[PDB]
């Protein structure tokens, strides 16, 4: 629903 | 809301030569910026995206990035490193900062 | 590090990003590197598609209750996701590898690729009568699943991202610009001469530009006044080669130049956004959503091999003008180009 | 490049105060200023910014209406008009500096300032 | 029965139309046949020439109004009346002999075929400033007598007749309309949903819309009013891909949703043209010269390739919006059909 | 004789030309025959190339602050002047080899020959609102040093030369202007007869207009008012035909005739441009740069109905209309052209 | 379906009198509500209709100015205001209802209301 | 300047199934429906455009154009079809009906 | 001059 | 094609004079109008000028503002209108003719009107 | 500025039958914009060539006018016995028109 | 400059 961001470890 | 931008611990004491880290944690997802204040002296910018060091920074200093949560750590700490150092936030206005945290003998 | 993850509406379909914003350095242009993530329980022989288009948009589909919407193609993409094509590009980007390893089986690499002749993120300050957006060039990463290319076409089960296309100062510093122009009156020997230079050929944003401006008046005509201004030229070549300049800013001084002498000054004029709110059509760096953007950065070409971009294109001159009693009007022009420092 | 603080002193409750932070070796439109006040016993916190570039003037919610600060971008200075100050507005007020492009932290500060209020 | 006849000012040229307006069935339109009548004396050298156009027309530029007329052909067919060609393709029909034997031997007919991506017959509705006659694209059969199709003509021994291309409802009914959204709140499990549902997916002219709008308000934030619309998008593909949305008809009910509670209510809502007459832009239906139309069916085309249609594609949605307090709001938007029975 | 000659601004490059105004004959118009001189030590191993061009103008170069200038090519040349081409076209005109001989080896000949199907040069009025120059289309000849065409050098090492493209009155008198209508009614055998013709095919620029009219009212309604005038039709066809109408002249006479009664009159209407310098729009003769020019001359067209001119085409028309009680008015047009003589 | 009238009786000259015709089972958008009266003997006569899509409304020449005709489209419910009642204003008054769109006759009507002046 | 419509004759009478026809001539070219009134009952549509029945009316009913003459023609007069019956236009405003045809038993 | 009807046979 | 010009006499310093030139033969719109004073002894002098199609006037600066040139459509006339008459103003006039599609020079010529002034 | 049309000699005699030319200086450049005009005494003038080398219609061949850069002359072949005149020399390419002193040519 | 004539001879 809308940009967010993530980890990627 | 205002971000609450709490860091602990409020005062720690290391002897020359000791590793010490200082961690920051925000109420919401954030941007963070790192201040070390002498007594008696305007803050000194140290480092800045909780990751980047800044310019003439002694490469002893480090942060690091988890979620939430941000750490200032120190590898080995020189005997002028003792000051109250601060966390600062500058993704929403207002900017807040952290309640500091004194590093003594 | 972080990477940039938007879902369908239906909750069901994940277009992974690692940036926002790709360089362009005049050779290259950083790939559009990334995974998208659907669960084939939900597919049932579906395909899901990427596309990459960017188009001379004014206005959006924001529910906003007004026509005149218009959208013109400029470049247009398409990629198959799933099921995989052949491999070429034959190696999965670092991160489109961590991306699969961190997400399982069932997230898929997408890759593409921006030609040269693209133009950069520009838009166009919207006026009074304008709500909502305005006219402006910008990128978009699409990810939907259909049978074919239009069956699916429906708005609930697809995802939509914003890029942008931006450059940055070249390291490598410019000429010196100077211009000069002699106003010979065409009855005696008497003459006016004047010239104009800038201290360096690219300047950013916000620093001032010191521009110098020497006048020899031999002549029984008097300088009543000298204006230097700032100029921002915006090609807007789609079908037809338009063009709107507009002055960004503007320093005047009441320097009356005394007949058969000499003059010479520096002025300093800084262009900038606080008051440059009302001229609708200015051009402005591309923006993501509605965030402020400063001027538009002047877009950079390489050395030759003119193609004809179809977007906008900005370009900024100083321009130095003399007012001189009963006529006789003599003026300079000479640009420079306005960008961002490299970031480090 | 440095930032100079004056306009310190003793303001009866209820009084005004200006302080002036005049600034060198940087443009005002390619920068940003920032005050940032530190009471005695406790940390820092900010209370008002100006974007000369966008034109922009942000106060935190505590000086809302009571503070107003403006900035003279012909000599490179910016004021903090200080009114209506009560005993909590005692502080040493450092006026800071950040990049107005993508800003990256308050790399510079002034000397500081001591600002006190009491009933004297 | 009865057909149509127009002739040429001059009185020498005659054309005859069996019918109108020729629909189409989503995968055949009617075929438009007919015979031109002529004086045989007349021409001796000349030929007689019959050719249909569709195009996108700002009033007609063979009239007396002054001012600006735009015309962009969008498709063109001809066919020689006289001399005979070849017969086949479509030898004449019941119509054209019947036609041919009621006048004789001096009558020829003349037989054109739709192709079936070619748009509907749409008109705009005229602002107070379009004098005389807006946009829209219309139909035309035009019978002319010259040496060569690229002569010149008299416009006096020229007659032009009008037509359209119309649709009607499909016989077979669609899926029932159905749209649902929760907002939701990242503090806690306090999610705010709603479902809006239609009864059927076609309604005809004049024919109430009922909506009905279930609302769950489980968050401390309180509904203040909900309103339903009924929202037309025309697509307008002359160049680029323009669009015009315009409400047609709208629904205010000050309904409080208050928190932790349910809500639920069925509205009833008929869109009409006595109450859009000043909304410049509205697509109505194809006019013959200047008789009142309602406004424009649906633009149906039965799924394909979707082929690029260049005229103006007209659609309807239902627009369901709440505006809930201190900030937020969610809304739903559910498609719908609006076309004509078919005739007995 | 004379010739013309212009320089850059550096004052390196200079262009000879012998004519400003190059007529066009309807068979072949005058060939662009001229020189250009160059220093061969300053080019350096660069080439002299001219540029013949003609397009569609919405202001010029005229560092206006105004934004908008469109600007759409409709031909394009080129001619490599230095160094020389192959020989064709081998012999040099006596023009050439004059200037060739007054200036040395440093002069290098350039031709250039303007395809049948260009169009003339017609300039449309500015408005009010439109500062500078406005909408038109003009020859142009630019002469610049680089070594391709396509390279993008110091473009102040140019120089820009405008001509013009004309059409005079063809030495052959056409048919006389004729038109009769005449308005039958159902309810009886009555019939309102309405007359006009002109006396010649050709006007010259401020020649009155003798129009005769004859009326032959059988029929119980009264004709009111009679008005004669002169309208002007401007075929803008770029993009898609658009057509502007304009009336330049008037005439009212309040001559009601009475019913069963014959009427016959001539009238006398001359256009002139003092009484309509507001009619934004109005297409006025190709100017130099500013010079005060007269109505646009009609733009005849080549005998072999050619097609795709892609310009500006203009024609004048007479309108006469009789105003009848009770509605039921009746209109006659009479087309005339309107010429220069041709020069002696 | 069905078509009532209402609000017969008798008015002295000069006067006024208004008559509502009740619809049910269609909408007033989708078909247009007539008047026709049938003086005793006499044929019949149409004097008045609306239009509630367009929002026109149409009068005979013998009744323009003294008779308005209304709807309210809440109820689906139309009236005829009839102003300035002389002798030849007496008749059966029926209301009628015919498609909106494409005219075909007025296929349904009311079982009428006797209206009197005198 | 409106449409005069008139009808003949203004009455006749059949015994029972005879062959019974109606004309109804336009002053100007016209879109023309046909209603019949039972005595002391509102009318009730027959024809529509002149040739269409209306659903539910039996078959015997019939209609015709003729350019501006219309006919209206019954197969055979059932015992219940006494009644006036009436000819309307409707291709201008306003629309004018016919004089009536009582046709008696 | 204007579109009228006629009677097919 | 002819051009007559009329209303000469004497005027008193500082009073006013009208002088018509009838014009025959040519359309007013196809040529301008121009007058052209002659004092005794000294040569030619051009005065002022009309041009009908564009609706400009032009005057020289000895007698801007003073003199006023007009003309009307129907009657083919041009006339010129002379206030505060000076000494210096004492000529023979003539009314002269010029192709408007372009000047080529003075072609036509009235047959030549005397104005004096004195006291 | 205004331009200052020159003409020499003030006047001239010469038989019948002789050469004579008539020369006109302009003070700034006309663009060839210059006509001649012959007046008889006590007479309206009559225009003689337009363009400074345009012969009139109608004006005898006799008649010539030429042009070198800012200087225009007039030039007769043959002085006819009805040849005298005043002759002027004027410029229309500005506003206003200026015109020359005149040439008495006698007998 | 701007445009301007010469003699050509």
């Amino acid at each position: 629903e809308n940009t967010v961001s993530t980890s990627l470890g | 809301s205002d971000i609450q931008m709490t860091q602990s611990p409020s005062s720690l004491s290391a002897s020359v030569g000791d590793r010490v880290t200082i961690t920051c944690r925000a109420s919401q997802s954030v941007a963070v910026a790192w201040y070390q204040q002498k007594p008696g002296k305007a803050p000194k910018l140290l480092i800045y995206s909780a990751s980047s060091l800044y310019s003439g920074v002694p490469s002893r200093f480090s942060g690091s990035r988890s979620g939430t949560d941000f750490t200032l750590t120190i590898s080995s700490l020189q005997p002028e490193d003792f000051a109250t150092y601060y966390c600062q936030q500058y993704k929403y206005v207002p900017v807040t900062f952290g309640q500091g945290t004194k590093v003594e003998i | 590090t972080r990477v940039f993850k938007k879902s369908s509406p239906n909750g069901k379909l994940t277009v992974y990003l690692g940036k926002r914003d790709f360089v362009d350095h005049l050779d290259k242009v950083d790939p559009v590197d990334g995974v998208v993530l659907v669960d084939p329980d939900y597919l049932k022989d579906r395909k899901v598609f990427v596309t990459l288009t960017v188009a001379f948009r004014y206005g959006r589909e924001d529910c906003d209750v007004l026509g005149l919407s218009f959208r013109k193609d400029l470049f247009i993409a398409n990629y198959q996701a799933f099921p995989p094509t052949p491999n070429p590009p034959r190696p999965p980007t670092r991160l489109q590898e961590r991306l699969l390893r961190k997400l399982g089986q069932h997230a898929h690499p997408f890759f593409f690729t921006i030609p040269q002749n693209l133009p950069s993120s520009v838009t166009l300050q919207p006026g009074p009568e304008d709500t909502g957006k305005a006219l402006g060039v910008d990128f978009e990463i699409r990810a939907f699943v259909a049978k074919s290319l239009e069956e699916k076409s429906h708005k609930r089960n697809s995802v939509r991202l914003v890029i942008r296309k931006v450059q940055f100062a070249p390291e490598k510093p410019g000429p010196q610009p100077s211009a000069e122009t002699t106003r010979h009156f065409l009855m005696s020997d008497r003459s006016l001469h004047l010239e104009a230079s800038l201290d360096k050929e690219l300047y950013y944003h916000g620093e001032p530009l010191n521009v110098n401006v020497h006048v020899t008046n031999n002549s029984t005509k008097t300088v009543k006044k000298i204006k230097v201004s700032v100029r921002q030229y915006a090609d807007i070549v789609l079908f037809s080669t338009a063009q709107y300049k507009v002055p960004v800013a503007q320093v005047e001084q009441d320097d009356q130049v005394s007949p058969s002498s000499t003059f010479s000054k520096v002025y300093t004029i800084t262009p900038f956004l606080a008051n440059n709110r009302e001229k609708r059509g200015l051009a402005l760096d591309g923006k993501l959503k509605h965030e402020d953007t400063n001027l538009a950065s002047s877009t950079i070409v390489k050395e030759g091999a003119n193609k004809e971009v179809l977007g906008i294109l900005v370009s900024y001159r100083v321009k130095v003008k003399l007012v001189v009693s009963r006529g006789g009007d003599v003026s300079v022009e000479l640009p420079f180009v306005l960008m961002h420092p490299k970031p480090h | 490049v440095q930032l100079v603080e004056s306009g310190g002193g003793l303001v009866q409750p209820g009084g005004s105060l200006r302080l002036s932070c005049a600034a060198s070796g940087f443009n005002v439109y390619s920068s940003s200023i920032h005050w940032v006040r530190q009471a005695p016993g406790k940390g820092l916190e900010w209370v008002a910014s100006i974007s000369s570039y966008y034109g922009y003037t942000y106060y935190a919610d505590s000086v809302k209406g009571r503070f107003t600060i403006s900035a003279d971008t012909s000599k490179n200075t910016a004021y903090l008009q200080m009114n209506s100050l009560r005993a909590e507005d005692t502080a040493v007020y450092y006026c800071a500096r950040s990049r107005q492009f993508w800003y990256s932290g308050l790399d510079y500060w002034g000397q500081g300032t001591l600002v006190t209020v009491s009933s004297a």
